[PDB]
Formats: C-alpha cells, sequence, structure tokens
RNA sequence: UAGUUGCCAACGUUGAGUUUGGAACCCUGAACAGACUGCCGGUGAUAAGCCGGAGGAAGGUGAGGAUGACGUCAAGUCAUCAUGCCCCUUAUGCCCUGGGCGACACACGUGCUACAAUGGCCGGGACAAAGGGUCGCGAUCCCGCGAGGGUGAGCUAACCCCAAAAACCCGUCCUCAGUUCGGAUUGCAGGCUGCAACUCGCCUGCAUGAAGCCGGAAUCGCUAGUAAUCGCCGGUCAGCCAUACGG
C-alpha cells in the first residue's frame, strides 16, 4: 500500500474495468515486498487484427523502481489485453522475490 | 601601385597561381612586394545526421578560404597587357582594384 | 543578482541596456547616491 | 504614441457610416486587433472568436483597449467535467 | 509613525530607510536625496529642520493612501468591465502571458 | 552500425571535388543552383535520346569548372559514341538544352566528354550494369556475381557489393553483401571510389553500395 | 512539403516585387505626416494592398525538398539534404572538420 | 612613458638579448637589459599591472631569483592577450629564454628546476550534445 | 582506479613563507575557482592569531595539525563477514590534507564576521586543546579503540 | 621564404583618419625538420615488453577530435526526400479570414535564478579569444532619466563596426537581517519590430517586493587547464518567448 500507479494509452485509450485489472494484479505481486517500493510504471498496448496487419497482439510494459538501487523490466505478449498483465505480473513477483533472496543471504 | 587580392579554398590551386602572377610579371620590367597570406577565414556549419530526435549525433563542416595578397608598383603598358593576357584556374577569383 | 534585471548584473544576462547597464558614460544615471563621510 | 492605434478600414467605413444616422445597425467583426475610438460608444458589436460571434455593447471605459479582449475563445468552465 | 504614517527604524541609514514606505523604491529613495543635496547620514542623527525638510517633499508623491486605492480601483476597472486580464484576477491566475501547466505557484497558491 | 561515406572521409588529401568554382557566401547558394539546373538536365537530356536501354543509358561523373563568362563542364562516359557520334547535332543541341536556362548571351559555356579509360571499373555504370539486370529480373547473384567477374578485366585489387531490399518478392526485406580482394574504409591514404544508386522494382525499391579498391597511393 | 505550399510561396514572392517600391514610399509618407492629420488615409492605404506582399510573410525552405525548417541562408537547402551533398563531392571546400 | 622609450632606440626589435615566450593564448615580448633590478609591463609598474597578487609577481622572478641577478638587470616587456596568468607565466619563460643568450653555461638550473618547460595544456574544446568539454548533462534512468 | 600507480604531483610553496603546508590549507579554502581571495582570507587571519598571541603564527599552525592529525581511522568491510568496521591507519600525506578538511569545515559552521575570523579563531583554538575539529578526533579516535579488535 | 589591412620605431593635428624608416621582435600562411623505445642503464626466454637517467618545446598513444568491424534490438523516420500495395477525386484535394498548436486540479523530467559576507550596491582602474557584417554592421556628434530617435564617418573587412569583455585589484557603505540577500506577481506610463503585438513578441522608466535560511527516501556529472566559476560570439531570425543549441 501507500505506492503510486502510472498507466499509459500506447496505441489505445485505458478503459476503468482494465484499470481495476491493472490494480488487482500488481497489488497482490507488490504487496509482498509494498515498503521495498514507491511507484509501478505501466505501458499497455496494441497490434494487429483491425488496427495493423498480423496477429492481434497486445503487450504490457512494466517497470518498477525500488526505495534501494533496484531496477526491474518486464515486456511479454499475448493475443489479450488481460493475459499479457496476468504472464507480466508472474515475472515480477518472481524477480522481486529474488532480490530479497539476495538481501536476506545473510 | 595596383593591389590586387585573390582568393580561393585550394592551396595547391592558389599558389599555382600565385606563381602565374610573378611569371606573367617578373618578364616585364617592374618589382613586386611579396605575397603576404592574410589570416584565413573558416566558416563552421553544424547540421543534423537524422530527421529524427538523435540530437547528439551531430556533424559539423567548415569552408576554408586561403586568401592572398599581391601588390606591384611602377605600372607599365606592357605590364597590364601581360596580367590580362595570363589565364587564371577555376577555383580563383581575382580581385584588381579596391 | 542576474534575475534583479534593474541592476547591471542582470541587464548583462537579459541583453538590455537603460540606468543599470549604460551603453557609455555619456547615458543616463539619473539618480547618483549621496557620499558617506 | 508616435504612430495612431490600428484600426482596419473595413471596421473604420462601417462605423463611420453609421455615425451619419445615428441607431443600432448590429454588426459582424473579424479584427480582433482593432482599437476602440470613442466614436463608436453606445453601439453594439460581433467579435469573431474561434467559433463565432459575440455581440457585446460598448461602454466608455474600453476606449483604450482592443475589441479582442473581449471576446473569449478558450471556453474553459472546470477540471475533469 | 516616524514620516508617512510608518514608524521606520531609526538605526538604519537614510537612502535604505524610506524603501520601507509603500510608495518609496529604490530609484525615488535617491531622488529625494538628490534634491535636497544632504549627506545619508544615519536616520537618528539627522537634524529637525533637515529632516523636516524631507516631510515636506516626500509628500508630493502617491505616497500611501491613494496609491493603495489607485491600483485596488485598476484591478477593479477590469474586473466590473470584464476584459481578458480581468477574469483573470477573479480566477486568481496571471494575464500577462504566462503558461500555465507546471508554473504559477504564486498564484495558485494565494487562493 | 554506420560506416561513414568514404567520399567525404578524404576530400581533403585523397579525393578531389566535382566542382571547382568560388562565389561570395551570399551568392554561393545561386551558384549550386545553376549548377544543379545543369547536372539535372544532362540526365533528363540522355535518358530520352537513348532507347532505354542496360547499357550507356547513364553516365559516370559530370565535372563543373566556373570561371568569369566561361563554365566549363566535363562530362564523363564509358562508351561516348553510342549517344554522341549518333547525333551531330545531339552534342550540339545539349548546349541549347542548356543555355536557356542558363544566361543570355553572356557567361557562355563549352561542354566536353571525355572517354574514362575503364568503362566499368568505376561503380557509377557497374551499378547500372547490374540494374539494368533486376529490373529484367535476371537472379539475384548472378548479376552479383558477374560483376564481380568482369571488374577482373579493368584489373581493380579490391572490391565489395551489398544490395538491401526485397529480392525474392518475400514480404520481409533482406541485406546481403560480397567482398574480395582488400578494401580498407578507415585508410585515409587509399583511393576508393564510391556510388550509391536506387532502383525501382515493381515491387519496392533497391539500394546498391558498391565500394573500388584501386590504389594504395 | 505539399506542392500546393511550394507554388503558394511563389505567389507571395510575386506579389511582393509587384508591390514593393509603393511600400517605400509609403514607410517613408507615414514618417513623416503628422498624426491625426491625413495619417489614417496613409495607414489607411497601407492595409490595401494584398497581405501576401509583405515581406515578414516569407518563409525559406528547401530548394530540393521544400522543407519550413533547418534553412540555411548561404546555402539555401535543408540540414540533412545538405549533408549528403558535402560527401558524395558536390560543394567546393566544404571538407568534415576537427578542431 | 618616456623613460623605457629613452633606453630602447628602435623597440624591443632591434635588440641583442631578447626572450619570446608564451602559454595559454599569451604572448610576452621579453628584452633584458643591465639595470637596478626592476620590472615594468607596457609601460606600468607590475603590481599596478599583477593587481598585487603574490604568485604572479613570482613566476616572472623565478626565472630570476635563480642566479643572484635580481638586482643587475631591468626587465622591459609586452603583452598581446590572455589574462593576467598566462601573461605573467608566458613571460616566465621570456625571461628565461633570454638568459639563455646572456650565456649558454647555465641552462642546467633552470632545465633541472623546469622552468624552460613550456606547459602546452590548453582549454578544452566543448563537444557536441555536452554542457562542457567533459560536463555531461543529467537524465534519470 | 585499477592501475594503483597515481603521480606524485608538484606540491608548491606560497611566496612569503614558502612552505609547502600552506598552499595546501589554501586549496581546500576556494570553491568557485580564484586564490586572491584567499590571501586576503589567509593573511588577514595569521597577522590576526599575531595580533592576538604575540608569537609567530607558523608555530601555531604547525601545532594544530600536529594535534588534529589522527594518525588512524576506520572504513567498513564487509568482504568477511556482514557489517564491519575494523580501524586502518593514516599515512603522512593523507592525514596532513586530512586535518585540513576538518579544521575549515568548522570555519565555516562556526558563527563569526568573516572567514578570516571564523578562521582565525579556529586555529587558536584548536592549537588549545578544545576545538570543534578537535572533538572529531575524538570521535574518530573513539571508533577505532572502540572497534579495537579486528570485528 | 614573404612583410600588408599586422608587427618595431619617429611625428603630432590626434588617438576618427596620415606620413616616414626597419624585416632585426611578434604574428599571418605556404614548404621542411622534429619523437621512433631513437640513444644509455637495470630487468627480460639472448624475445615481446617492462622500470629508470639523459637530451629535447614535448617521451613512452604528446593533448583533443573525426574515425564506429561482422551483427543485435521486425529499435527509429512513409511528416526531409524517394518509394510498393491500399485508400479519398463536388473530398482524406484546392484559396482565404480568425482561432489553435501558448488552455490547466495535478503528475513526471531537463534547465535557469537564489537562500548571501569567499557576499550585495555604488565609484575608479586593468587583462581576451573566436566569430558576424553593403537592402548590411553602424562610429563620432545632437535630443530623451531610459529603452530608443535624428546625422551616416568608416568597413566587402588582419583597416571599420557590432564590442562595454565579466570575474578580478583599489576605495566608501551595508554587519547576519527574509536584510542594501532574494526579484516572483501586479498596476501605471512609454519604446522598437512589423499590414498586424488582446488571446500570444522582446525591451525601458517607476511603484509593488511571494516562496526561499543549502533542502527527505533517493539520485547525476567530473581523473587537469578537468570540475567549479566569469562573461563574449554565432546560426536559424522583420521581430522574438534562446535561462536553449553549437562554439
Ligand atoms: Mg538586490
Ligand atoms: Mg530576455
Ligand atoms: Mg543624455
Ligand atoms: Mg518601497
Ligand atoms: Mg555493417
Ligand atoms: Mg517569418
Ligand atoms: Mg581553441
Ligand atoms: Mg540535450
Ligand atoms: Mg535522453
Ligand atoms: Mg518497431
Ligand atoms: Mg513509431
Ligand atoms: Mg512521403
Ligand atoms: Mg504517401
Ligand atoms: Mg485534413
Ligand atoms: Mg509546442
Ligand atoms: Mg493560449
Ligand atoms: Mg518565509
Ligand atoms: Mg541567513
Ligand atoms: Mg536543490
Ligand atoms: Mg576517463
Amino acid at each position: 500500500s501507500s505506492v503510486k500507479l502510472i498507466l499509459q494509452g500506447r496505441n489505445l485509450e485505458v478503459s476503468d474495468n482494465v484499470r481495476s485489472h491493472v490494480e488487482d494484479k500488481v497489488g497482490k505481486s507488490v504487496a509482498k515486498h509494498s515498503h521495498l517500493v514507491r511507484e509501478v510504471d505501466v505501458r499497455l498496448s496494441a497490434r494487429g487484427g483491425d488496427l495493423s496487419k498480423g496477429p492481434k497482439l497486445r503487450r504490457c510494459e512494466v517497470t518498477l523502481f525500488t526505495k534501494r538501487h533496484g531496477v526491474i523490466r518486464a515486456e511479454e505478449d499475448a493475443e489479450s489485453l488481460y493475459s499479457s498483465i496476468d504472464l507480466v505480473s508472474s515475472i515480477i513477483q518472481r524477480k522481486l522475490r529474488k532480490i530479497k533472496d539476495k538481501v536476506s543471504d545473510h | 601601385k595596383i593591389r590586387i587580392k585573390l582568393r580561393s579554398y585550394w592551396v595547391p590551386l592558389i599558389e599555382d597561381s600565385c606563381k602565374q602572377i610573378m611569371d606573367a610579371a617578373r618578364t616585364t620590367n617592374a618589382k613586386i612586394m611579396g605575397p603576404v597570406p592574410l589570416p584565413t577565414k573558416k566558416r563552421i556549419y553544424c547540421v543534423l545526421k537524422s530527421p529524427h530526435v538523435h540530437k547528439d549525433a551531430r556533424f559539423h563542416f567548415e569552408i576554408r578560404t586561403h586568401q592572398r595578397l599581391i601588390d606591384i608598383l611602377y605600372p607599365t603598358a606592357q605590364t597590364i597587357d601581360s596580367l590580362m593576357q595570363l589565364d587564371l584556374p577555376a577555383g580563383v577569383d581575382v580581385e584588381v582594384k579596391l | 543578482g542576474r534575475g534583479d534585471r534593474k541592476t547591471a548584473k542582470g541587464k548583462r544576462f537579459n541583453h538590455s541596456f537603460g540606468n543599470a547597464r549604460p551603453k557609455n558614460k555619456n547615458k543616463g544615471r539619473g539618480p547618483p547616491k549621496a557620499p558617506i563621510f | 504614441l508616435k504612430k495612431n492605434p490600428f484600426v482596419a478600414n473595413h471596421l473604420l467605413r462601417k462605423i463611420e457610416k453609421l455615425n451619419k444616422k445615428a441607431e443600432k445597425e448590429i454588426i459582424v467583426t473579424w479584427s480582433r486587433a482593432s482599437t476602440i475610438i470613442p466614436t463608436m460608444i453606445g453601439h453594439t458589436i460581433a467579435i469573431h472568436n474561434g467559433r463565432e460571434h459575440l455581440p457585446i455593447y460598448i461602454t466608455d471605459r474600453m476606449v483604450g483597449h482592443k475589441l479582442g479582449e473581449f471576446a473569449p475563445t478558450l471556453n474553459f468552465r472546470g477540471h475533469a467535467k | 509613525v516616524r514620516v508617512g504614517n510608518v514608524e521606520i527604524p531609526n538605526n538604519k541609514r537614510v537612502e535604505y530607510s524610506l524603501q520601507y514606505i509603500h510608495g518609496i523604491g529604490r530609484s525615488r529613495a535617491r531622488q529625494i536625496l538628490c534634491d535636497l543635496t544632504l549627506e545619508n547620514k544615519l536616520t537618528k542623527e539627522l537634524s529637525e529642520d533637515e529632516l523636516l525638510q524631507v516631510r515636506d517633499e516626500v509628500t508630493k508623491y502617491m505616497i500611501e493612501g491613494d496609491l493603495r486605492r489607485f491600483n485596488a480601483i485598476a484591478i477593479r476597472r477590469l474586473k466590473e468591465i470584464q476584459c481578458y486580464r480581468g477574469v483573470r484576477h477573479i480566477q486568481g491566475l496571471p494575464c500577462r502571458g504566462q503558461r500555465t501547466k507546471n508554473n504559477c505557484r504564486t498564484l495558485k497558491r494565494g487562493k | 552500425g554506420q560506416k561513414i561515406n568514404p567520399l567525404g572521409f578524404r576530400l581533403g588529401t585523397t579525393q578531389s571535388h566535382y566542382s571547382l568554382w568560388f562565389s561570395q557566401p551570399k551568392n554561393y547558394a545561386e551558384g549550386l543552383q545553376e549548377d544543379q539546373k545543369i547536372r539535372d538536365c544532362i540526365k533528363n537530356y540522355v535518358q530520352k535520346n537513348t532507347k532505354t536501354s542496360s547499357g550507356v543509358e547513364g553516365i559516370a561523373r559530370i565535372e563543373i569548372q566556373k570561371r568569369i563568362d566561361l563554365i566549363q563542364v566535363i562530362i564523363h562516359m564509358g562508351f561516348p559514341k553510342l549517344l554522341i557520334e549518333n547525333r551531330p547535332q545531339g552534342v550540339e543541341d545539349l548546349k541549347i538544352n542548356v543555355q536557356k536556362e542558363l544566361n543570355c548571351v553572356n557567361r557562355k559555356l563549352n561542354i566536353a566528354i571525355t572517354r574514362i579509360a575503364k568503362p566499368y571499373g568505376d561503380p557509377n555504370i557497374l551499378a547500372e550494369f547490374i540494374a539494368g539486370q533486376l529490373k529484367s529480373r535476371v537472379s539475384f547473384r548472378k548479376a552479383m556475381k558477374k560483376a564481380i567477374e568482369l571488374t577482373e578485366q579493368a584489373d581493380t585489387k579490391g572490391i565489395q557489393i551489398q544490395i538491401a531490399g526485397r529480392i525474392d518478392g518475400k514480404e520481409i526485406a533482406r541485406i546481403e553483401w560480397i567482398r574480395e580482394g582488400r578494401v580498407p574504409l578507415q585508410t585515409i591514404r587509399a583511393k576508393i571510389d564510391y556510388c550509391a544508386y536506387t532502383v525501382r522494382t515493381i515491387y519496392g525499391v533497391l539500394g546498391i553500395k558498391i565500394w573500388i579498391f584501386m590504389g594504395e597511393e | 512539403a505539399r506542392k500546393s505550399l511550394i507554388q503558394r510561396e511563389k505567389k507571395r514572392r510575386n506579389l511582393e516585387q509587384k508591390y514593393h517600391l509603393i511600400r517605400r514610399s509609403s514607410k517613408q509618407e507615414i514618417r513623416k505626416v503628422t498624426s491625426l492629420s491625413d495619417k489614417w488615409e496613409i495607414h489607411g492605404k497601407l492595409q490595401s494592398p494584398p497581405r501576401n506582399s509583405a515581406p515578414a510573410r516569407l518563409h525559406r525552405r528547401c530548394f530540393l525538398t521544400g522543407r519550413p525548417r533547418a534553412n540555411y541562408r548561404d546555402f539555401g537547402l535543408s540540414g540533412h539534404i545538405l549533408r549528403e551533398m558535402v560527401h558524395t563531392c558536390l560543394l567546393p571546400g566544404a571538407t568534415r572538420s576537427s578542431w | 612613458e618616456k623613460f623605457v622609450k629613452s633606453r630602447l632606440p628602435g623597440g624591443f626589435a632591434a635588440q641583442t638579448v631578447i626572450g619570446t615566450g608564451r602559454r595559454k593564448c599569451a604572448i610576452a615580448r621579453v628584452v633584458l637589459q643591465e639595470g637596478t633590478g626592476k620590472f615594468i609591463i607596457n609601460y606600468r609598474d607590475a603590481k599596478e599591472y599583477l593587481q598585487g597578487n603574490p604568485l604572479w609577481l613570482q613566476y616572472v622572478k623565478t626565472p630570476l631569483a635563480t642566479l643572484g641577478y635580481e638586482t643587475n638587470y631591468d626587465v622591459f616587456v609586452k603583452a598581446h592577450g590572455g589574462g593576467l596568468s598566462g601573461q605573467a607565466q608566458a613571460i616566465s619563460l621570456g625571461v628565461a629564454r633570454a638568459l639563455l643568450k646572456v650565456s649558454a653555461s647555465h641552462r642546467a638550473p633552470l632545465k633541472q628546476e623546469g622552468l624552460l618547460t613550456r606547459d602546452s595544456r590548453i582549454v578544452e574544446r566543448k563537444k557536441p550534445g555536452l554542457k562542457k568539454a567533459r560536463k555531461a548533462p543529467q537524465f534519470s534512468k | 582506479s585499477r592501475r594503483g600507480t597515481v603521480e606524485e604531483k608538484t606540491a608548491k610553496s606560497d611566496p612569503i613563507y614558502r612552505n609547502r603546508l600552506v598552499n595546501m590549507l589554501v586549496n581546500r579554502i576556494l570553491k568557485h575557482g580564484k586564490k586572491s581571495l584567499a590571501y586576503q582570507i589567509l593573511y588577514r587571519a595569521v597577522k590576526k592569531i599575531q595580533q592576538k598571541t604575540e608569537t609567530n603564527p607558523l608555530s601555531v599552525l604547525r601545532q594544530a595539525i600536529r594535534g588534529v592529525t589522527p594518525d588512524i581511522a576506520v572504513k567498513a568491510r564487509r568482504v568477511g563477514g556482514s557489517t564491519h568496521q575494523v580501524p586502518i591507519e593514516i599515512g603522512s600525506t593523507q592525514g596532513k590534507a586530512l586535518a585540513i578538511r576538518w579544521l575549515l569545515g568548522a570555519a565555516r559552521k562556526r558563527p563569526g564576521r568573516n572567514m578570516a575570523f571564523k578562521l582565525s579563531s579556529e586555529l587558536v583554538d584548536a592549537a588549545k586543546g578544545s576545538g570543534d575539529a578537535v572533538r572529531k578526533k575524538e570521535e574518530t579516535h573513539r571508533m577505532a579503540e572502540a572497534n579495537r579488535a579486528f570485528a
């Protein structure tokens, strides 16, 4: 809790039901190490189908800057928007847990 | 007392022409004060490489202008006929009177 | 300082002219300062 | 003061034209950079913003100013509404 | 009330003590002394006749009172007439072509 | 991942300018307009007079050399006789082609067409000999292979060829190149000629970058 | 860099030289005459010429591309296309720099 | 002043002992002469021209502090450009160069002490994309 | 750096006193790249110290560096174990410059009229045992003897 | 080697313009030489090289830069330009006026000016470089407190001008105060550019005199004429929001 959030309509408009789905996922992965991070960067995109040529694909780029010189870069691609958000959140929880295991190595 | 200024970009081109001014005039009886090279100017120019945001990537270039100054004394009819008759290179721009 | 336009340090930074940063000696310095014994 | 204020010819003619008659002949304009001479006092003039013309009555305390100061063209009421 | 319905300090110089008056800036403080051609001594040590000679000459300018009234009516002129610059005062926002996207904390704070 | 154009890299010592003239900075821009109006009309001239073959359709180089009351132009080609000797007025009509936009009676111009020693030693015609086959879609590697086998007659020491764009009609482009001998780009002392050429295919467009090592100097 | 804009600028180039000399006569006429005495007439018929004939309304473009930016009065071309002309041996004296 | 013009008949060009140093875009045309141990710059006193900065008075003297000739000669010089530090320390080389022409035997104390070494370091050029020759701009990662 | 061979700088001396310690003391005063002003801060100070103490200021300055110089410090290390701060000795040149920072550092902090007065009162007090820079010596020296064991 | 539009000296109307002598000084630009571990010692596999004298302006790549391999990110630009296919031809085209790109709860960045005494105001005195300039740069002189307004000497520029370099030195005052620090915001009165200055230009003269007392968690630059700090120039340009960019 007490962490800001940044969305970005790269190639589309950000709806409200989508915004609720974003906060639900990263809210789980970040609530664990909530006292290490201050902000959450997000950038949603869309391509293909009716917009462009090729398969419909929606990207979700997520960057995270902790309170102690921590940098995370996560980028995945899926056929739907929610599925893209889900896969990235799993990657953040993996690397975000990797940091504590190194700090708590003793 | 005909003060002649000539300017150009190329060093081996202007030196050749300056030698021809002496050759055309040395045959005629007339003293010449030696060539005095003035300080050369340099027009710096800056332009971008890309047509997009790439700002730090720049390309500088210059245009060096080598100018020289030669002056004659005690002109004669044989002298003035020798100067006009002389042929110059392409890259020279003579200034015969100031 | 440099932000104070009405001083010579500010006129030089902004490149303007007046009583603070005159052009030469004959320009106006309308109010002078009084002496101090 | 070395030069006179800006007043276009298409406007000056219409203003001067109505002083002979001295009656309301409500008119549209487009030059917002025109200065208000006191001859166009008591009249009503419509000033072209980005969208349309805004009829405004001229008051005696409008002389030195121009027409465009009274014709807003930004149209902002509140935020997030 | 030393002069001009304001209590000025008595330790500072004369030039840099009249400036606390609402109508006296940095140039007017010098013009008064230069007109009176007197030396810039202390405030307390000044004579009575010389200090008297200041009290008569300072009243010629818009020192106080009408100064604050001459301004407030001028800002009131733009509000009732509804100029562009007048509405910005009502909004608590500048009127001299400033950008309002990331600055103007002075007037936004002075709401 | 960007290599500098070797011509601009060697203007000082090795390479020379192909436009020798001078004017003041105020008139420097107008002189370039006169140059392009000349250089452009030659292409419009040689393009229309020729039947659009895969041979001498293009030229090698143009050299402008100005003087007071003269503009000495020198066109360079590999086979002038295909479009100069066939028409006796062809060389003359070129002067009328330029003289209309050039000036009135003053500031005349004479022009010459000099034969280069090796018509294919330069990269100019070597690119067009390739491009003539890509428009007829002979093949990709044959035009690249035949060009390398051709310049051996021109007594070249090294050569490099690059092609970029769409080749097999696929939805994706490719970049294929080849090098033979030695082609040092970072050596200012060496003499290297360079040319870039475009080929308008029925789909998209191609680009041909060529380097020719001729002398260590 | 549309074709209509390039011709649109040629329109202003011709109207300027058409109404060039009279403006200098008017800029001198407006400087001499007293205010409120024929001055509104002088400034009046200063508006009657076409606004397209003004010098300040001009805008230098690239000679080749017709680009409205990155122009150089000494060259007349945009910086990008002008760069390539330096490399491929068309400009006299334009060499790469290092000082 | 007329005093310096009286000692020099034709100026610093037509003289025997001479010194010509340069440092940091500055030039110093030095001419030694037998005198009483004074030091003048451009018809103006040293401390008046140097603003009493002690080190800038040192650098012009350390060529002369050695060899114990601080009283025999009077040194008259010129300056063309650069600031007072460059002009002063350029004169330090110029005054050193002229002592060689007096006698080439004592070249070693000037060399072992490191005075004739022309400090060839110059203000570095500003590069593109940077605020200075080396000051890079700030950017948030 | 990774080389380990740093060139030895040419330690110069002032014109008047002709000692290298004073020039090292001046180079820490300036912060905008001007030396003419530091001497107006220094030559007014050493004169002021002579005005008060009736003795040469050179010995008073040599005594202050002699007293404040700790010749020992503590540095953090975790190559073996977590959060260890074991002592470490200091050379002659390192301890010399290290004392100049503490003196000028305390002079700027303490009140006064000008840096010449703030610097004068610092050296005179620092030489006589009681000085703000001498307190930092005690604090740093305390951490060494406190963590005397290598842990 | 050459000696003016520069350098040295004589003359003084004068330092705006001139004349005379010198090529011996300095600078300007051609042409050469000079620096290569070349010479000596130590060490080294009898090697590469390494550590050191010396000499020399410079010694170990002399300093700085241009210079960017095969390739990576379907990275970037179809709005520099050129382009395949697709799409609009009484509109997705054509010409103009006005508006907008400058709006504003807020948030994220890059910079500028400051919180002062190593400082601030005033007065006097000094010291640069690189650039720009004939529809142009504009001296001197005369008006205005001023921005600017008249006259238009010279300069196609190593001549003349922009052009006062500023920090700094000397002297008076301010003595730790939201202040003689700081110069935001607003009113009044004016000027210049321009057909046009309200939204929406830059400046002058006055008067108002916000916040701010060196700054959390965090985080950036810099290894020598560097960082820090002072000012000058230029390009685009009628003018200029440039505290930028390049020097
Ligand atoms: Mg102030
Ligand atoms: Mg400004
Ligand atoms: Mg006056
Ligand atoms: Mg006041
Ligand atoms: Mg490659
Ligand atoms: Mg314009
Ligand atoms: Mg330089
Ligand atoms: Mg930048
Ligand atoms: Mg960036
Ligand atoms: Mg992509
Ligand atoms: Mg994109
Ligand atoms: Mg296109
Ligand atoms: Mg298209
Ligand atoms: Mg449209
Ligand atoms: Mg914008
Ligand atoms: Mg707006
Ligand atoms: Mg406060
Ligand atoms: Mg304080
Ligand atoms: Mg801060
Ligand atoms: Mg480094």
